């Protein structure tokens, strides 16, 4: 173990002597207090260490000891239902041991070392093992947690401990070479975990929200971005995504958020109910929480820790939803770090490598074949909240260059009581063409054309706004009024979704397809009627419109009936109407 | 105790001392010259070769032969106690009121530790400021950070003094309430002039607000390190009171622009390349360390609330200081030059003002059940009134609809009676009464944002209740 | 309005470029001074 | 149809076998060349 | 469609790669069999001489103890020092005067450095 | 065949490291950096003196120390092994395989920087490439041996246009006179930090069209190191030049997201502390981009050709950004994409007015397609410009206030966008595109066509919009 | 050296109506032609090379496309001199330093072209010197000054840039040569802002 002595202290930057042999980007402990720092430079017998915590009280001559490993995360049982910092420090235990304040140099383990787990072996002595294979299993809430051989480990098994209750530290499979495989292993945060093969965006990520699942879909393993205007209901949309998505695990990263916004996140998620089981959603979630007054290194490492945890759960064979909140705050942290290193700024003070780092973060997502041969995916939904809301900001521009979908939350819609407050005139998805075959096989053969028809109607109704504004809706002729009102029906009956309703909170693709087909059939019959001379004021009085109004609120097990019935009554209404 | 005389370099605010490896980073040091004068300084860089001291004040008599340096403390610390209430300090804690020094219950570092985010709780209780444009439309919740964005020559100091004199908690409005809920105000004045210092002293001493307040007054000719330390000492005292004696503390920081300019000056003094528009690349972190020290903690009955006051350098909301402050805080109360020059005091423009946490601290069991809807209706009505007031200049009054003329009269009355309250102190009940009186000037039916129960309960008051005695 | 927006963008770019140039000059001069100190004290 | 793919599979196997058989004749001379070129 | 010709192409390439790797295996075996035969001292002496010639000035000459008796002639004649070390066989290694540069003349490394160029000639010879 | 190791590492910082007694390391020499773990990573000598040698590492410097690290010499010049067997392979962006097949057997080892083509050795690009897209074939004709980048935005379909051009591009020797047999294009595809989504699209399209059997792929992904991003286009163009001017191939080179290349260049320049340019980009970015773009062309006395289609995303959709500006001064035109046309649902969304082909006039005319090509193109440009102007006017004063002439021009502009620019995925012959163009010009009076000689107007004016 | 400098009094007919009519340049004069890419700088310069009334034309390709020098080499031999009646290339001297050629050579190329033009002036001719892009000469100066570790002025350029451009452009003028004859050098320089 490399040991030295402090030579110079100037802010968070400490120079250490006797550090020949220290490695770049290793984690070092500085002073008697053992404050954690990172080796950012090597010069002769010296190492430049940037200390995460404040360095007040340090003196020349105090010892500096290098751990020899880079920034790494402990991966193993006990991470679900946990609240961590940006460097994987369990916050509940820090509160338990230190009070309501976070003190300097509080050493606490990520995974609890005293809890016991029910171990069921799945290997026998003499079996060969490779990186990523499943040594055994452990029950964690509702999850069959698989214990995996670390990606850089191979050999022949020698001892496999029997079934029983064991602590994470306890050796559970000892290889003939002598390596001891525990229930957890450490992995660097800046090194993407190995995989056999990355697959294509052929299959969808069902968020349960009609607008996002239909107009702007995100593929399983894709990347999306949402802007966080105040009053746009961003938190509710994110919570609904967490609850109702087809992800087996949810990782939420707060990377510098306001104190009370993080309080809201940490007080609301524990009160969320998992629909699949009825128990708390936090049994299926990992939270990384950082406030703006916590160390800059923690805020910069938050997203990397989150993605590493998501990749771990992916290798176990799951689909994971990673939701990074305010990547703009992460960019601010990166800017501060770059400034302290005396680097050349580019654009608005951001380091020249901002886009590269953002790409390397967003492109650890993807559907994969794991080293164990299973299939898993990580889908990322990052939030961009520029201080002023300008989209020309470098962070937003760099994000839009790399993400495949953009969902433009707008406060103007929320002011009009339209929820989810997602604008369909600034949003886009680059996955629809790749996802068309899946829709044709799994929902309906004509679903893409129906979605395109709905988009065309919305575009037409956008075009007519300049006329409706000068002269009210009553002035417009019958055809344009039909367009305006079919647009109203769309907005109110297909694009709106009450996240607090028992049934409407979740929509399957079949339900959305049925609602779209009903609306488009009504529009076709109404165009025919207008060409036949029926006044539109008569069309709008039909009860069939009321039946389409309630389609949202019909249950999934009941929707098919309601659907063919309503189609029949749609054909009946206009044929009967004179 | 021990003296270091190996001085080898004086230039600007810096002083190099050789063989001073015993000095801790960040220590405070006394600097003595031949005349016997003692100056202060902070150790800003310690190395085996030498130590760098940033000298408070100036170096107009120092020489390498006779000057010496000595250690005062390893860490900048403040002696705190409950006897600070009624006292005035100078940004390093030395009393300037003429009274004896305090006997500290404990000595506490001023660079306080972060609050554990799992220990925090959601703000849910409001504090009455006495100003209608805040209480009714931009309510201030306990544990909130709501800065006041002011301009070059607007009366921000007077508003700060009024909030200091009038701020109270209202337990009676929260269910059964509690027999007592202690309240205190901490007042940090950074970079103020002699005029403002006299004004603050007189305002605090002429109404008995001193007895419940602690004043940290930093002048403009005082050292810059004192300016940077002032908010930290204020917040250290606030946290002490709140989370060790169950006080509800309100912290008013008078000029954050002066703080940020001090930060820039010192950053240049320590030989650091400035960031955007000349400010340190770590200004966000410093402003978060100051601001994020307020909140409500779980299991503690106290609270720290913050009102940072900053002058926008050129009426520019995009300047780095207002921008970062808004990017870290929870709303903004904006002062209006138009209202100021029309004679309205306090000149708060409701339209650009916002309080993010308002919806949590208003409703049943806190204020009144009609608070939120009355506020929304007031906002919408004032906006329409202003628009119609600009339209009348072109189209004339005779070409407006009757509802439009009613909105016009509402705008005039709103400016004259709701925003223009002077030095009065209004309880939330009085402010809501005035709001309903103003809303009565519009037909019952254009009040589309208020439920019918509240309308029937409160609609119909007469504006003469306030028009007769503005 | 598009014209005013274009003018705003142009002036912002000019000012940011000037700030970048000033920072680069300061850094280069500081590095030269440090090299001089190391070589000759 | 799959018949063409099966035919191509047979052809590929035959080609691989032919390459291996052709190589088996001259391998020693190749080793001699490499040794002559690697030694000083 | 004709896209099935990819199978033929990949099979041909894979077979060629296997043949080349077998040739490399036999070359490595032959290299490791060289020291046992009496003709090894001269080649190792030539390797050490080239290593020294690559250094403007060499502090010492490094080889396995089994080679030190064979290399002593060059070591003393050239005036450089020498030290035993379980270094790479089949060659000798040199150390610069300052002790911060190092030239190695192992045949097991020369093969690695020459395979990329020799692959074309070997493939032409094979087919 | 001697391995010389240097263990005098003095200073590691960011992507650079200094080695002391390395007087025998040539400038531009490729080194190999070995750590205590035995991991082997590469770098390049960017400054060498009697005191030390400055080496920039192609990947991150994590795990490097001054005790157990050593640097060895790989070559004095960065070289790449080439063959005719690279076709059908996939590579990492440094040159290594990623397709699982064994490595290549190099026929030659050529420097990756290449050497400038002597201006006396080139011939003038003349041959006409029919891309199947009318906006390019009639108005911005691409000639073999040309560098014609695509200027795109953040979310516009430039990869789709590149794939369509690759699928459809032909030579049309019947018009040129020789009537020679088909000579299919070889494709060298270089990636500069692309997502998995774009890579999946490209691979699927090439598999669909069977192009991979005659393609070489250099793939640098967003997860790959940024410093290696600089080597990828040089490897691709070295392979392309080898093929074209040593085996008489016609190579189409697609370089995707040159903006990533420029971002990597800026990161390296900032690390080295060089005099910047206009937005922090290095002062030599023009020369560095020239060293890549100028490697295309046609050489006298040889049959092969190298033609490039770089794809770059204009940041914030502004030409005046340094990357588009410096590309414009180097490349022979550009195909710019319009976000408005894309929002209207027009594919390919190519706006003719900001787009140009410098070498158009040397590949269109008598014996080079049809004799009315250039005049029809010019007339279309004039008419579309008038239509756009009147459309700007109408947004202020409305339609009723227009003259009949202005109304005809508006109708022409709309029909142009609907029928000429919007063609979907259909492959159009040059004759079909010219027929559609003449049908659109037929909407205007026979006397408003000042750019077309009377003979051609007589020959072709009159058809209605009825193409099928 | 020259014997005297004369006041320009005759036109330098470029063959282009706009330049010849609205914005004339004399036979001893100077002209700058800045424009963004795609505006037609190169076509204008080649047209000046093809149709100008100059006895000798010296074209300098500083850091510009090589296809534009191949175009001249391949087309000019087949074109006719406006006055002499022989091949156009016989009155042309090309100095080529393309964009991918060594950066430092752009300065030398400018100076070589100007010296050759001055020589042909000394013989008693009217020489037209066209600089394909002086911005690339400025870029070469910036790169070398970066290597010299000099402090830059605006946009990284060395402060002596204006002096270099002035020394270059002030070699133009109608003069009385040391031999008593009359000659001139017109410089048309292209900037690439």
């Amino acid at each position: 173990m490399i040991q030295g002595v402090i030579q110079k202290i100037a802010g968070p930057a400490v120079i250490a002597k006797g550090m020949l042999g220290a490695r770049m980007y290793d984690i070092c402990k500085v002073g008697e207090e053992g404050l954690v720092g990172e080796i950012i430079r090597l010069d002769g017998d010296t190492a430049f260490v940037q200390v995460y915590e404040d360095t007040s009280g340090l003196k020349v001559g105090e010892p500096v000891v290098s751990t020899g490993l880079p920034l790494a995360v402990e991966l193993g049982p006990g991470m679900l239902n946990g609240i961590y910092d940006g460097i994987q420090r369990p916050l509940e235990r820090i509160r338990e041991k230190t009070g309501i304040y976070i003190t300097r140099g509080v050493v606490v383990h990520a995974l609890d070392r005293e809890k016991k787990w029910a171990w069921t072996p799945m290997v026998k002595p003499g079996d060969e093992v490779r990186g990523g294979m499943v040594l055994g299993t452990v029950p964690e809430f509702g999850f069959t947690h698989k214990i995996l051989v670390p990606p850089d480990v191979r050999g022949r098994v020698k001892e496999v401990k029997p079934a029983g209750e064991y602590t994470v530290e306890e050796p559970v499979v000892v290889l003939e070479d002598g390596t001891e495989l525990k229930m957890y292993h450490t992995w660097p945060v800046r090194r993407a975990r190995p995989v056999q093969r990355k697959l294509d965006p052929n299959t969808p990520f069902l968020t349960g929200m009609r607008i996002l699942d239909v107009l702007f879909p995100v593929a399983m393993g894709g990347t999306a971005a949402i802007p966080g205007p105040f009053g746009a209901g961003k938190s509710v949309t994110q919570q609904s995504l967490a609850k109702w998505s087809n992800a087996d695990v949810v990782v939420y990263v707060g990377c510098g958020e306001r104190g009370n916004e993080m309080t809201d996140v940490l007080v609301e998620f524990p009160e969320l109910t998992d629909p699949k089981t009825g128990g708390p959603l936090m049994h299926r979630t990992v939270l990384i929480a950082n406030t703006s007054n916590m160390p800059v290194a923690a805020r910069e490492a938050s997203i990397y820790v989150g993605v590493t945890i998501a990749e771990y759960f992916r290798d176990q064979g799951f689909s994971v939803a990673l939701m990074a909140d305010s990547t703009s705050r992460w960019a601010e942290a990166l800017r501060e770090i770059s400034s302290r290193l005396e680097e050349m700024p580019a654009e608005e003070g951001y380091p020249p490598y901002l886009a590269a780092r953002l790409a390397a973060f967003y492109e650890r997502a993807g559907k994969v074949i794991t080293l164990g041969g299973e299939e898993g995916a990580v889908t990322i939904v990052g939030a961009v909240s520029p201080p002023g809301g300008d989209m020309s900001e470098p962070v937003t521009q760099s994000t839009l260059r790399i993400v495949g979908a953009f969902w433009r939350l707008d406060a103007s819609l929320a002011f009009r009581r339209h929820f989810p407050a997602i604008n369909w005139n600034g949003s886009y998805s680059l996955f629809t063409s790749a996802l068309d075959p899946w829709y044709r096989e799994n929902v309906a053969e004509d679903y893409p054309e129906l979605r395109d028809a709905i988009s065309e109607l919305l575009q037409r109704e956008a075009g007519l706004q300049e006329i409706v504004q000068l002269v009210g809706p009553d002035a417009l002729q019958d055809a344009e009024r039909l367009v305006i009102e079919v647009g109203r029906i769309i907005r109110e009956d297909f694009l709106q979704q009450n996240a607090y309703h028992e049934v409407d909170a979740y929509c399957s693709m079949k339900k959305a397809y049925g609602i779209m087909k009903m609306i488009l059939a009504f529009y076709k019959e109404a165009e025919a009627a207008i060409k036949r001379g029926v006044s539109i004021d008569e069309i709008l009085q039909l009860p069939v419109l009321e039946r389409i109004g309630r389609a949202r609120y019909v249950s999934e097990e009941e929707f098919p009936a309601y659907f063919e019935e309503a189609m029949k009554e749609i054909q009946g209404a206009f044929k009967a109407l004179a | 105790k021990k003296e270091y005389t190996g001085i080898t370099y004086i230039s600007g605010p810096l002083l190099f001392v050789e063989n001073a490896k015993d000095l801790a980073y960040g220590a405070i040091v006394d600097i003595k010259d031949g005349t016997g004068r003692v100056r202060g300084g902070q150790v800003i860089e310690v190395s085996e070769e030498y130590a760098v001291i940033q000298v408070f004040e100036e170096t107009t008599g120092l020489d390498l032969a006779t000057t010496s340096v000595s250690l005062v403390e390893d860490v900048a610390r403040l002696g705190v106690s409950k006897e600070m209430l009624g006292r005035r300090f100078n940004g390093i804690g030395k009393p300037i009121d003429g009274l004896p020094p305090i006997t500290p219950e404990k000595r506490l570092p001023i660079t306080g530790l972060p609050l554990n985010p799992v220990a925090r709780r959601k703000p849910e209780q409001f504090i009455q400021t006495g100003i209608s444009t805040i209480d009714v439309m931009n309510t201030l919740v306990r544990g909130q950070k709501l800065p006041i964005f002011s301009g070059s020559g607007l009366p921000a100091n007077e508003i700060a003094a009024q909030i200091a004199r009038q701020a109270t908690v209202r337990p009676d409005l929260s269910g059964e309430g509690e027999k007592e809920e202690p309240f205190a105000v901490v007042f940090a004045a950074m970079g103020i002039t002699q005029r403002e210092l006299s004004y603050f002293i007189q305002e605090f001493e002429r109404t008995g607000a001193l007895s419940r307040s602690v004043l940290f007054l930093n002048k403009a000719d005082d050292p810059t390190i004192e300016r940077i330390l002032t908010p930290r000492m204020a917040l250290t005292v606030a946290e002490y009171l709140a989370f060790e004696h169950d006080y509800h503390v309100l912290v008013i920081l008078t000029d954050m622009t002066n703080y940020c300019e001090a930060l820039r000056e010192i950053g240049a003094a320590r030989e650091e390349i400035p960031g955007r528009r000349g400010y340190p690349g770590y200004m966000y972190t410093d402003l978060a360390t100051i601001y994020e020290r307020a909140g409500v903690v779980e299991g503690k009955k106290g609270s720290v609330t913050q009102i940072p006051i900053l002058s926008m350098p050129d009426d520019d909301r995009t300047h780095p200081i207002p921008d970062l402050t808004g990017y870290i805080t929870e709303g903004q109360i904006q002062l209006s030059r138009e209202l100021h020059r029309k004679g309205i005091y306090p000149p708060i423009d409701p339209l650009p003002s916002l309080s993010r946490l308002m919806n949590n601290g208003v409703g049943k069991g806190k204020t009144r059940e009609d608070h939120k809807q009355v506020s929304d209706q007031l906002y919408s009505a004032y906006a329409n009134g202003v628009d119609i007031r600009k339209l009348v200049a072109i189209i004339g009054e005779d070409a407006l609809t009757e509802n439009d003329r009613r909105y016009l009269q509402f705008a005039d009355a709103f400016e004259r009676f709701f925003i223009n309250q002077g030095q009065q102190n209004r309880s939330i009940e009085e402010s809501l009464q005035i709001a309903w009186a103003l809303l009565s000037m519009l037909p019952q039916g254009e009040l589309k944002r208020i439920s019918k129960d509240h309308i029937g309960k409160y609609y119909g008051q007469k504006l003469e209740e306030i028009w007769g005695a503005p | 309005i598009p014209g005013i927006r274009a003018q705003i963008r142009f002036i912002q770019q000019v000012l940011e470029q000037r700030e970048r140039e000033d920072t680069f000059r300061l850094k280069r001069i500081k590095g030269k001074i440090e090299a001089r100190e190391a070589e000759e004290e | 149809t799959e018949a063409l793919l099966a035919r191509y599979r047979e052809r590929a196997e035959a080609e691989a076998k032919a390459v291996r058989e052709k190589a088996m004749a001259r391998l020693d001379e190749a080793v001699a060349l490499v040794l002559k070129e690697v030694l000083p | 469609e004709s896209a099935g010709e990819l199978l033929v192409a990949t099979a041909r390439t894979q077979a060629r790669g296997e043949v080349l790797e077998e040739v490399r295996r036999r070359v490595r075996e032959a290299l490791e069999a060289l020291p046992q035969k009496p003709e090894w001292p001269e080649v190792v002496r030539k390797l050490a001489l080239e290593a020294l010639e690559a250094l403007p000035g060499a502090k010492a000459l490094v080889a396995n103890p089994e080679d030190l008796p064979h290399l002593e002639a060059l070591a003393r004649e050239r005036g450089v020092e020498l030290q035993a070390e379980p270094a790479l066989r089949l060659g000798v290694r040199a150390v610069g005067a300052e002790g911060k540069t190092q030239v190695e003349n192992s045949l097991l490394a020369r093969l690695d450095r020459a395979w990329d160029a020799l692959s074309s000639k070997v493939a032409q010879a094979l087919w």
